[PDB]
């Protein structure tokens, strides 16, 4: 799925043609397509849990909006084709608009019907045979606590309560009619798990990026990379997680181990869960790994380096000017505005001219 | 739910759900690896009393159609998927994969881990299986008759999915633009190559058309005597199901033509038999050959060619008698796939050169053939 | 189906609700609720042949008034649920705005497809079992016509070519289980026939107005009876032609023949063709009947009474001035305009107040 | 495209749609006048060997469901429509017409003027025909099928569908909170009823049971001195399908009950074998009764039922002996709908007082029953 940055520039035509305006892209595996497609949802760092709607049930407007974005594909088209499906659309209906093959456009249809089944069942609904079943098709667990209303961390604990974790199946070129001595994998929700986790050495994971970005480029992959290359080096088992198709840090001769997958919570503890690594690398992906630091580390995960507490010290503005004062050092006069002229008062304080971060 | 369920010899259990006919299947459970021709794979006769696993999880994709039947029936004992498409979405598709299976009564599991079970059959070898759809399938059943399986190994298959009587063929291929052609007037052939049915695949019969033969089809009993009363300017040993050796008859008549300056060609079991009629020994491999992507080397020319294959024996390379020179063989594993008679105008292949489903790498097999027989008729 | 008159009240709410704001009624039989549906939107006299389109295919904002017409009902809503179904809408989709049960949808949607392929194959298509497909149907010849870019004459004039008429059943309370010697009959297209018409009798037709309106009401009813009574009595075979409900002229005991059926040229046509009536009046049921004189008599029907042309020379504004410009007589200072610097001129001319008639 | 076609014994050909099983049905054909009630019609045994028009256009709406079924299969031997739906539109529907159609392997034929039938049917009295769904149906091989039928007159199919061995019954009626109920325990129901299986519906059954009746059900041919073993608070005779006339074994067995003092009642063939063991004689009817709207007369009270009816035959009223007298006469054409026996606790009814389909108007038949088993242990 490519991933694009059309928020970074505002005057531009923002439809999809002939000439590319990608600035990534992210690659998932999955052992169905409906399974496949919605971990690269996940994997896209762009918010997504999979298909979260754009538009409202109740919006007046929401048939015409959806038909214009899919006559005319934009970035948002994948999200708006599930949309269409809410709001009634039928698939011979949103195939003349996009052309998207019906063969996919069935799998998006039968998702989005399994997601009214969880927002009428809620979480009460949510027995073992149907999360297995919705886990089969990629659902992700934050998706999922969105329609029954719950917090991602409790369809987590009911799948920990029903023993409902993801398989590890592994990339041979194959077909499986050979075996492999490389430990390239993905997650899946089947049978037989080919992990086969060491017992032997000390891990350390390096959590990529995902797919590239403005701002979020090949500079943080070089560095897992090197990372990697360092402790491999050093002697450590070397576990790298990433899904972003063009890069190094995704080339199995990268690392001892390679999990191809979404770099999200719920993808990480899985695989922490049954490598149980010495140490996890947060700060050297980007955006993406950062912002789970926290919640990794209340998860219990490892993380080596710079707390996540530290990261937030940095991080959060507030904490940060703090932090200065307390070093007596020199930072630009600022100030939170709520309001307009809380704002005017304030900047005659601050003085012109100035720097207005949301 | 419908379910189904497959067990293995073993007692390996494998819960899904049924999309096919409602009964049981018992046969011996092999793999395959093709990504595209499920039809035609199902629809192939080397594929009896088996039971066919695909490892490319959507299978249905495109339904089914008549041109893609490589012959009048299902021949798969049972089908073993990972997901049935909720549809079929091609231009040349007639009916959906279930119904397809339902109205030829085939008993099929889908939402199974097929890579478990692909990686169960490599390491440990094939292994004989059933599976039960139904209301409530019996594991314990199951797992009777699958041990109550006697084997492919020693049994003759050929004998019975071969034609009644004789028969005439004069079809040649499809094209997208034409589809399936009329059949040509005898006249329209040059040659007439008498084919020895021991489950011969349409496609083998369509491409030798292709190439100017006029066929007639005969069972796979048929004698040396009432063949060579024919006249023919070549004769082809078909593929087809089961183990070789327990061939005698065919044996026999093969080594009755070698005596002669026929033309002889033969693919996959025909030409196991015709390793045999020259005093080769024939195996039954771990797991066989199943797939299109299979690399085949032309040791003569060194090059090499991708390939379909669909085989469970093999003949034994070192056994070969002095009489037959290797022609090729297997990259993936150096087993045995050519061998043409130093003496004779005989040769064969292993894999398919009549892909169907496949590569069309391997065409030209015949062309020698054709090469062979218009030398014959030069004399 | 109800008939309403929202037009002529521009001010009011329009929309359906507990309270009844409809000013007639229609209705229908068929063999088949298709049928049925089809020959009461003919026989409703608001203009529609079937399901007309009220939106057009390619406008960007057509979903929008689709959606709001089908959420909240106006009179119009049953032509809606077709645009619907030619907008990509599936059956799911119109019972979630609407809460009409799919049994009746799924029926609306058949139609719309067949009226796809009607345009689609053309006249050219419109082969003899396609033809009989569609009367079967209920599709109104000028339905046909209008999806096949012809005149309504050259779709009949092919089910002629076919020999392709309905066929009349009897209404008897039991179906069919006991023999009527009543003649309240229907037309549809099936295997027998049970008009039996006399060939005994001077026969005359009288046609009815369909369902009553404003300015449309029962006073035309009230002498569409009079007229059967009064012929009957002098020895005629009577014969109505009507669909309302509501009134005597429907009852049984009216007429020796009561054809239950839409008031339109086709639908009258046939009974002529298998009555062959004395005669038949054109002036008792106001509008409906009046409007169809002309055709009637162009294809050979036996009008009786005030001809269309001297009816045609009252109502042509024209032909009339003339007319009474003819018998010296007064009527008041008139002019066409089509300009409006053109009617303030003319205005001038004829000296306020003025009487503008569209 | 999916043809069918309808043929009757006259030669008249109906054209229309295989809506069920490919292949042939062969019986008399009938018309049914409920506008509801389908699936329990097919359902019900008395409908053996007739193929069954019904005269509502629209036939499936609702789909199909478990619960209204009236025994264990469908007993039509055809099904006559003139419009299958597009879609089963129900909250209890759990398979669409077609599908349950072709689940129990019947051939069934839609898109047919079905008016146009049931006024011959009506006009000239009941037809042997035959349907034919299939590719290309033979209009003369139907005809000669239909010819060849020997006709229900004369004969018995009670004996064809009976139950092979005796059985018990103590399930009650369905509701709309609850659905079908949980079967009661012997100890549960005060009365000990014996039911003669001549193809009984199960609403009958229920409804015994609602009215404390624990049943014991037996095969056809149970005799008297079998059933007497059994001391029965009543005995109930059941409905079911061809001529009462022939079903010897039954007219006897009900004559010794007739000695005995105990309560006897039954519903429609019942109460024809109840006549004939007081020697009445039965007619078959020029086309039958069949349908929901029939209006019974009670003659005792002068009071109107509206009724479910299902039957080919006829009690001759001008036959009747003293020891009968007549309860209730049809309001549609004067036949004779009930008896009661002057000398015994015997009666009958010949419509349906446990509907399912139709009016629930009858149902108090039952109670008089309960009265004389009740009184009759008083004794
Ligand atoms: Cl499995
Ligand atoms: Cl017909
Ligand atoms: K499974
Ligand atoms: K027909």
């Amino acid at each position: 799925i490519p991933r694009f940055n059309f928020e970074k520039f505002a005057g531009a035509n923002d439809r999809l043609t002939t000439q590319m305006k990608s600035v990534g892209e992210v690659m998932a595996i999955g052992r169905t397509q409906q399974e496949s497609l919605q971990k690269a949802l996940r994997g896209l760092e762009v918010g997504a849990t999979g298909f979260d709607p754009k538009v409202s049930l109740d919006d007046p407007e929401a048939l015409t909006k959806i038909r214009r974005e899919l006559k005319d594909a934009g970035a948002d088209r994948i999200w708006y084709i599930a949309d269409a499906f809410r709001a009634g659309l039928s698939v011979d209906g949103v195939f003349n608009l996009t052309n998207i093959d019906r063969w996919f456009l069935v799998q998006i249809e039968e998702l989005v019907r399994l997601e009214e089944k969880v927002a009428e069942v809620g979480i009460t609904g949510l027995n073992a045979d149907f999360l297995r079943q919705l886990k089969r098709k990629g659902f992700a667990d934050a998706r999922l606590a969105k329609l029954a209303g719950v917090r991602e961390a409790e369809i987590r604990k009911l799948r920990d309560q029903y023993d409902l974790h993801p398989v590890y199946k592994r990339v041979d070129t194959c077909a499986a009619e050979f075996a492999t001595d490389t430990a390239y994998m993905y997650s899946t929700y089947e049978e037989e798990c080919e992990a086969n986790p060491s017992t032997d050495r000390e891990k350390i994971m390096v959590l990529g990026g995902g797919p590239n970005r403005i701002g979020q480029g090949i500079e943080f992959d070089y560095c897992c990379v090197h990372a990697s290359l360092a402790l491999r080096e050093d002697g450590y088992e070397t576990i790298m997680v990433n899904c972003n198709p063009e890069t190094v840090s995704t080339d199995y001769d990268t690392s001892d181990r390679l999990y191809f997958e979404p770099v999200t919570l719920e993808d990480v503890l899985e695989i922490v869960r049954i490598e149980k690594p010495k140490g996890v690398i947060v700060q050297y992906g980007g955006q993406t790994p950062l912002k789970l630091a926290r919640a990794l580390e209340a998860a219990g995960v490892p993380v080596i380096g710079t707390s996540p507490d530290a990261i937030d010290r940095a991080e959060d503005r507030e904490r940060f000017q703090h932090a200065v004062e307390r070093l007596k050092l020199k930072q630009p006069a600022n100030a939170t505005v709520t309001a307009i002229e809380m704002a005017v008062e304030k900047a005659k304080e601050i003085g012109y001219p100035l720097v207005v971060r949301p | 739910i419908k379910s189904a369920l497959l067990v293995l010899e073993d007692g390996t259990q494998f819960h899904g759900r049924a999309i096919g006919a409602t009964g049981s299947a018992v046969g011996e459970v092999v793999f395959n690896t093709s990504m595209t021709g499920y039809q035609e794979i199902l629809t192939d006769p080397s594929y009896s009393r088996q039971i066919v696993t695909l490892t490319y999880p959507h299978i249905g994709n495109v339904g089914t159609n008549d041109a893609d039947e490589e012959s009048s029936q299902v021949h798969a004992q049972g089908l073993v998927i990972r997901d049935l498409p909720l549809i079929a979405s091609n231009f040349r598709n007639t009916e959906d994969l279930s119904s397809y299976l339902k109205r030829h009564n085939i008993v099929a599991i889908a939402d199974i881990d097929t890579r478990k079970l692909t990686r169960l059959l490599r390491e440990k070898g094939a292994q004989n299986g059933c599976i039960i759809a139904g209301d409530n399938p019996d594991a314990a059943l199951a797992l009777e008759k699958a041990r109550a399986f006697p084997g492919l190994n020693g049994m003759d298959l050929a004998k019975e999915v071969t034609t009644a009587e004789a028969y005439s063929w004069t079809q040649g291929s499809w094209t997208l633009t034409g589809g399936l052609p009329e059949a040509k007037k005898e006249d329209e052939l040059p040659f007439h190559v008498v084919a020895y049915d021991f489950g011969a695949k349409r496609n083998i019969l369509r491409m030798l058309v292709d190439r100017g033969c006029r066929l007639t089809i005969v069972p796979a009993q048929t004698s040396a005597e009432d063949v060579l009363k024919m006249n023919p300017d070549g004769i082809f040993l078909s593929n087809g199901p089961g183990d070789p050796a327990p061939c005698d008859y065919a044996i026999t008549a093969i080594q009755k033509f070698l005596e002669t300056d026929i033309p002889v060609f033969g693919i996959s079991l025909g030409h196991q038999l015709l390793a045999l009629a020259s005093g080769a020994k024939t195996v039954k491999m771990k797991f066989g050959h199943h797939g299109g992507n299979h690399p085949v080397k032309d040791v003569e020319k060194n090059v090499v060619m991708i390939t379909a294959q669909n085989h469970g024996f093999a003949v034994d390379e070192a056994t070969l008698p002095a009489n037959l020179r290797v022609t090729h063989k297997s990259l993936f594993d150096g087993t045995l796939q050519g061998i043409h008679r130093t003496d004779k105008p005989a040769f064969s292949f292993q894999g398919h050169p009549e892909a169907s489903p496949g590569p069309h790498d391997a065409a030209p097999l015949f062309d020698h053939f054709i090469e062979l027989i218009e030398q014959y008729r030069k004399t």
